[PDB]
């Protein structure tokens, strides 16, 4: 069951498949931080267009 | 010259360089201890705000 | 865990440490009623400013 959570916060979980029934979950909170987090810094534009 | 500032959570740590920025929900801070080295050719200066 | 609650209501609990998992929780709703509740009741303003 996914929780109750802040209501700018975010929810996922994983890890079911092992032969029970435990499993981690995780909360990101988004929280102003003003620093965005995120694969694949920006190469170049290409200039003279 | 650097600072840090804490008014109403928005942590800011800055250099002269570059800022980092901050925002921390259960966060509040008031009280400042700050040290010094043992000695220092001029004087050395502080300042809360 | 914090249940689910009302998208204008208001949640607190409290009473741990008694050596047992039991404790109370509240909730607050703030329901449009118009009479604001709250502590120290208004002195007086100095008049002349």
């Amino acid at each position: 069951v996914t929780p109750y959570l802040k209501p700018y916060e975010c929810f996922g979980w994983s890890w079911n498949d092992n032969q029970d029934s435990i499993y981690d979950w995780w909360i990101a909170d988004f929280v102003s931080t003003g620093a965005f987090v995120c694969e694949s810094n920006p190469e170049a534009p290409k200039t003279g267009v | 010259m650097f600072g840090v500032t804490w008014y109403n959570d928005l942590v800011r740590i800055v250099f002269p360089p570059t800022v980092l920025e901050m925002q921390l929900d259960g966060l509040q801070w008031e009280r400042v201890q700050f040290n010094s080295p043992v000695n220092a050719g001029h004087a050395t200066r502080f300042n809360v705000v």
